[PDB]
């Protein structure tokens, strides 16, 4: 073994273009303020941290909404209802819930998802990019930067960031994030106001749009009075 | 490290999730862990000792009925009552709490003048000149013995928190839930008994 | 100081500054500087067991209880399984702690370390006293005081080894005192190298 | 009759001590 | 008990734990550097 030392000169397979922000100028014309930029409307900002939390909870609640909803729609089954699926028993049927999909998790017979075995692997897994995410472990990346929520180097394969505007794309985010965030809140409590599943209520709020409402469901009490 | 657990003491710290804001905040928690310590051994010792849950405890005294809090306490030499008389009532007691526990509020905060006028200063949650009387506060360390008091204080009451919220799931009780998960944890826990509804889903 | 016999010569490495030392380490498995910490810290452990254990059991054949053999095949309100899952998790959460504490780092130092050594003696009494006659602690103290002079160890099923165990012992000091006076005490080689 | 017990552990604790005085012949011989 | 036990334990002592013993401590002083 020499050193060969050699240049890369490798290019990224998809690198977006420059695009700049297809946003206006004003950036937050909404209901409040994203954080650094004005005055909190009602809450008070807790700490400097309180930003990031936001970010945080505002991505893993478009993920899990975007997973209720995508779901409900393969499956038909509600996303507070899917846990019972995979238990440390009968964690076989958990596997076919994928609308479209080539194989089964569980190959037909006892080759299946294990509750224990999926569990472990959930936890050295996300536990650990849990924690080298924040100041936990350590930096196997040292060129970003612990602690931040936009970290933007290996983290945006495409460079979207660099492409347009970041701080438009920024807001965008936390947008998209408060918007995911407060739908997911929603589904919660029709989760336990009707005990059906969010793409449920939307059809039957759609299908007879003046009736299965908050407050036609209230008339039955919640199915609690 | 003194502390090395998620967050810190008062006397030194951020308060991470919440700001710290008023004194008087930390007051009231050492003073809600000290409460909430004590009721959390007590609904222990209560489920242990007479299988009632606390959460319905008070069922038991009312004021046509407090006699049967009577027998309740475990190897008692006599009742607690004079027998078939119960003099012992939900009124009774009553009157008595009202009046103790009201002196000892009172001289605690400073409301009323402190009958034991020894020095001692209102609005302190750790006196430490007449409510040691074994010295444990003179002697050691007294700083790191605050800090345990307070790690049992937040213990405590977190612990206290779980007691109420699995007396509305489970319904059992919080040495009854004990006992089922111990005797299985694999299939009692809180998600176990989600999917099972907790007695309203 | 007194030694583990009058007529003993203490190790170097055993100059009495640990609690308990009387110069008894005829196999030198304390002559190694680093692992004697350890060591000591052994005997203190294995000690502190050991007097909780002879409490446990006299306190418990003296009150009536299940014997402390038969203890284990009682009903308990815990399976194997549960208690032996208990066991491991508090009892390796506690010795992490020990262990910790113990890389971090007189009177009442020796009598804890006599205390501990007469129970680690006492307990395997104790064990030997069962597995020879069958007869718990109280039981077998008893049997003794009915009859001291043919009760006892060496007229017991192993009576023939205890007999020339305690002669070996009654005669090592005399065969060490020829060794001194003759030998130059210029060992080498020590009963456990390590 | 077989051997009891007591004879063959007798016996062998005679052994151990015999082997401990080989040990010490063997110290002294390599001196 | 004596014949039911003794063998058992004194055959791997003898055949495979005094010699791995043995071995190592001949190695370890044959190897052993004169100073
Ligand atoms: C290769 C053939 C194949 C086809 C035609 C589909 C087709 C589909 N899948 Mg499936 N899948 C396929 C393979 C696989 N899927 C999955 C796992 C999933 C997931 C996780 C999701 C789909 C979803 C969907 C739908 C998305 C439509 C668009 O957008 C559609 C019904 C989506 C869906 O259900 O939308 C409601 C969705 O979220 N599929 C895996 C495992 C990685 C596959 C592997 O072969
Ligand atoms: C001051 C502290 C104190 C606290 C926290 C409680 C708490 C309780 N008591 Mg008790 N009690 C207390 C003091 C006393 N109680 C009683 C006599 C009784 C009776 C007679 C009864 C209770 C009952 C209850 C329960 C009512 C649940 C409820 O309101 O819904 C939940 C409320 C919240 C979560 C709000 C926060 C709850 C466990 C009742 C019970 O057992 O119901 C089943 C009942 O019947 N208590 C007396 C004697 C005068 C007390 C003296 O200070
Ligand atoms: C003097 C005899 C007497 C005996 C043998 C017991 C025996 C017992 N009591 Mg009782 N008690 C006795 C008198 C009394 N107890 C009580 C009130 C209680 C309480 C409040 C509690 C006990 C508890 C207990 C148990 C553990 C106590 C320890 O220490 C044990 C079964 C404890 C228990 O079983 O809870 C787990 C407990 O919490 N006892 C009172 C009134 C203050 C007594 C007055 O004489
Ligand atoms: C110092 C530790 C220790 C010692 C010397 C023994 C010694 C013994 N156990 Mg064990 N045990 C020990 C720890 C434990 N045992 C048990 C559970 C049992 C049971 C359930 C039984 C024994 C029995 C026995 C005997 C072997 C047959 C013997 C008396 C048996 C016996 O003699 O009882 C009749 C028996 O039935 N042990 C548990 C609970 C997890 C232990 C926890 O550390
Ligand atoms: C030199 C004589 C000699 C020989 C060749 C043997 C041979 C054997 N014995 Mg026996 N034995 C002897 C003496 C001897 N014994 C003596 C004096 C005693 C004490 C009373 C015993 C007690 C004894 C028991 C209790 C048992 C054996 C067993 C065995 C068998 C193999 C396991 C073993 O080696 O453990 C031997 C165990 C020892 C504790 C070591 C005893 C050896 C003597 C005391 C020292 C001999 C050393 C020798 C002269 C010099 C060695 C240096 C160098 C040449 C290697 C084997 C048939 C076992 C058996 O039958 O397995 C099927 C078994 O259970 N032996
Ligand atoms: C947990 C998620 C979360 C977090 C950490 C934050 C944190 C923040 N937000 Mg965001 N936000 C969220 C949710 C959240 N918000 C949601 C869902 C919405 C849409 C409604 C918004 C909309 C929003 C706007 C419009 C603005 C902020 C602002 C801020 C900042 C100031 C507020 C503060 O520090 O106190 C945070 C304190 C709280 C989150 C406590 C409120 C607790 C209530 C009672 C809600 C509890 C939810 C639910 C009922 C719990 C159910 C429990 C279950 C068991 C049933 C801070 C960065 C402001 C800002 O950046 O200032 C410059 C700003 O202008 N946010
Ligand atoms: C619609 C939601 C949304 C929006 C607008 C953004 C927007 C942004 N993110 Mg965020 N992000 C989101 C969801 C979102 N993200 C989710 C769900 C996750 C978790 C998987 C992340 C995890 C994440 C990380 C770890 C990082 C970003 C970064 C960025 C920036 C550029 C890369 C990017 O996503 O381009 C925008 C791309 C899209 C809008 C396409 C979304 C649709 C696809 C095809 C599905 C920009 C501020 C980087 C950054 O800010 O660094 C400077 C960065 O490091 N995001
Ligand atoms: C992004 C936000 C969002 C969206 C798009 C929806 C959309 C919907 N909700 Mg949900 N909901 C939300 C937030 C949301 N909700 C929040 C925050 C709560 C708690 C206050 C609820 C509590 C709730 C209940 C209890 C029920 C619905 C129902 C419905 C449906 C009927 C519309 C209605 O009555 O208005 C709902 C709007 C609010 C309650 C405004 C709250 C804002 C503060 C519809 C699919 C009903 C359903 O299932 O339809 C069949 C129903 O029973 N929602
Ligand atoms: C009511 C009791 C109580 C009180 C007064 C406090 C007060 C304090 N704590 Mg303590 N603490 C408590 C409970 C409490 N804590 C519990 C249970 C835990 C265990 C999780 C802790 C753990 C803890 C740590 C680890 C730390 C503090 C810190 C602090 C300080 C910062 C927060 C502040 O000023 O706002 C106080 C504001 C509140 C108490 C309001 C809390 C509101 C939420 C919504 C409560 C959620 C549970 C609620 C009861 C649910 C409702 C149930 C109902 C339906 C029945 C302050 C002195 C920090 C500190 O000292 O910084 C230097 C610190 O590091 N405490
Ligand atoms: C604890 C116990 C056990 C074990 C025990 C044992 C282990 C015993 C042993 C014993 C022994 C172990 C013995 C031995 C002996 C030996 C001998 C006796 C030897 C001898 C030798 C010789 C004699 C040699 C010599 C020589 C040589 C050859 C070299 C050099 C030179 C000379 C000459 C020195 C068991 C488990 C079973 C049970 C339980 C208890």
């Amino acid at each position: 073994r020499r050193t060969k030392a050699s240049v890369p000169a490798k290019r990224s397979a998809f690198k977006a273009n420059k695009f700049g922000s297809l946003a206006p100028p004003d950036l937050y014309p909404e209901f409040g303020t994203y954080p650094g930029g004005g005055e909190s409307p009602v809450i008070p900002f807790g700490s400097e941290k309180n930003a990031e939390r936001e970010i945080i909870h505002g991505r893993w609640a478009m993920l899990g909404v975007t997973g209720a909803w995508a779901a409900e729609n393969g499956t038909g089954i509600p996303w507070f209802t899917a846990g019972t699926l995979c238990t440390p028993d009968d964690c076989t049927a958990v596997a076919d819930k994928f609308p479209g999909a080539v194989a089964p998790l569980a190959p037909a017979g006892s080759g299946y998802p294990n509750f224990w075995a999926v569990l472990a692997i959930e936890i050295f897994l996300v536990g650990s990019a849990e924690c080298y995410r924040t100041g936990l472990f350590e930096n196997p990346f040292p060129e970003l930067t612990q602690g931040d929520v936009t970290p933007g180097g290996r983290f945006d394969p495409l460079g979207f960031a660099e492409a347009g505007d970041l701080e438009e794309l920024k807001i965008k985010e936390l947008k998209h994030s408060r918007l995911a965030m407060f739908a997911w809140l929603g589904c919660i409590m029709q989760a336990l106001a009707t005990q059906e599943g969010p793409i449920a209520n939307w059809t039957a709020h759609v299908a007879d749009p003046i009736h299965a409402n908050v407050l036609t469901n209230a008339a039955k009490g919640f199915k609690f009075y | 490290d003194i502390y090395p657990e998620f967050g810190t003491y008062p006397g030194g710290g951020e308060s991470p999730i919440i700001p710290f804001g008023s004194e008087k905040n930390a007051e009231r928690e050492v003073i809600h862990g000290r409460w909430a310590m004590l009721g959390v051994t007590g609904a222990w010792a209560a489920e242990n000792g007479t299988g009632i849950p606390w959460f319905t405890a008070g069922t038991l005294c009312t004021p046509d009925d407090c006699t049967a809090v009577a027998d309740k306490f475990p190897g008692a030499v006599a009742p607690l009552a004079p027998e078939g008389s119960g003099y012992p009532s939900f009124w009774n007691v009553l009157i008595i709490e009202i009046v103790l526990v009201g002196a000892a509020e009172a001289y605690r905060t400073g409301i009323s003048d402190s009958p034991f006028d020894d020095g001692l200063t209102v609005g302190d949650v750790n006196p430490g000149g007449r409510f040691d009387p074994l010295g444990l506060a003179e002697s050691g360390d007294l700083e790191e013995l605050k800090i345990k008091e307070l790690k049992h204080c937040r213990l405590s009451m977190f612990a206290w928190l779980g007691c109420i919220f699995q007396a509305l799931a489970t319904q059992e009780g919080p040495i009854a839930n004990w006992q089922s998960h111990v005797a299985d944890p694999v299939h009692s826990n809180v998600l176990t008994n989600a999917a099972k509804g907790f007695g309203f889903y | 100081r007194e030694l583990w016999y009058p007529g003993a010569v203490a190790p170097e490495y055993l100059n009495g500054s640990m609690a308990g030392d009387y110069g008894f380490d005829p196999l030198r498995l304390g002559a190694n500087v680093e692992t004697l910490p350890y060591l000591q810290e052994a005997e203190l452990m294995n000690g502190r067991w050991a007097m909780a254990a002879t409490a446990g059991i006299l306190f418990t054949d003296a009150t009536g209880l299940p014997k402390w053999w038969e203890a284990g095949a009682a009903d308990y309100g815990y399976d194997f399984q549960t208690l032996v899952a208990f066991q491991v998790v508090v009892m390796g959460v506690l010795e992490a702690f020990r262990v910790r504490g113990l890389m971090k780092t007189p009177d009442k130092r020796v009598k804890e370390v006599k205390n501990g050594r007469l129970a680690m003696v006492a307990f395997l009494g104790m064990v030997s006293s069962y597995a020879v006659t069958g007869l718990s602690p109280l039981e077998a103290l008893e049997a003794h005081m009915a009859n001291p002079q043919a009760v006892n160890l060496f007229t017991s099923a192993v009576g023939g080894e205890s007999v020339a165990f305690i002669a070996f012992l009654s005669c090592a000091p005399t065969f060490l005192l020829a060794q001194k006076t003759l030998g130059d005490g210029k060992e080498e080689f020590r009963p456990i190298p390590w | 009759m077989p051997l009891s017990d007591t004879q063959v552990f007798t016996a062998l604790f005679v052994a151990l001590i015999t082997g401990i005085l080989s040990l010490r012949l063997g110290t002294q011989l390599y001196k | 008990m004596a014949a039911s036990l003794l063998p058992s334990i004194f055959v791997p002592l003898v055949g495979l734990v005094f010699p791995a013993v043995a071995m190592a401590s001949l190695f370890l002083y044959i190897e052993k550097e004169q100073v």
